[PDB]
């Protein structure tokens, strides 16, 4: 799963089976790193209309 | 069920007679009209390609 984000710490609880998180939209927003089981949320990089 | 337009009102009518009304009831009622929608902006190379 590649894209690109900000990642942070998250709240969200996953099940241990899931690993990728998706909203309302059907968007990638949270993904469980395979390394350390830690929950990061990926909140879309700060673009804007100048 | 064939829906009712309406309930039956054979109006009284005749050449010599008037109905005055004889009181009256302040009513209020409500009208909800839109006005505007949400200002919405697209990148659109983003959205196309990321
Ligand atoms: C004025 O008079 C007419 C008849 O003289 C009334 O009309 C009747 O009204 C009743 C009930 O409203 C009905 O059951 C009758 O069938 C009606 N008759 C006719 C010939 O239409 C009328 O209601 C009266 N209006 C007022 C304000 O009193
Ligand atoms: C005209 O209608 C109003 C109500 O639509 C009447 O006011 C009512 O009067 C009765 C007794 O007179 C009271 O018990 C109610 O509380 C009153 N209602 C309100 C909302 O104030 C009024 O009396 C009527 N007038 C005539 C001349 O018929
Ligand atoms: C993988 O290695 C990391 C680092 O040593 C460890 O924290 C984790 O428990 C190991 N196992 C799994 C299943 O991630």
């Amino acid at each position: 799963l590649t894209g690109t984000g900000v990642l942070t710490e998250s709240n969200k609880k996953f099940l241990p089976f899931q690993q990728f998180g998706r909203d309302i939209a059907d968007t990638t927003d949270a993904v469980r790193d395979p390394q350390t089981l830690e929950i990061l949320d990926i909140t879309p990089c700060s673009f804007g209309g100048v | 069920y064939t829906m009712s337009l309406g309930v039956e009102n054979s109006v009284a009518y005749s050449n010599n007679s008037i109905a005055i009304p004889t009181n009256f009831t302040i009513s209020v009622t409500t009208e909800i009209l839109p006005v505007s929608m949400t200002k919405t902006s697209v990148d659109c190379t983003m959205y196309i390609c990321g």
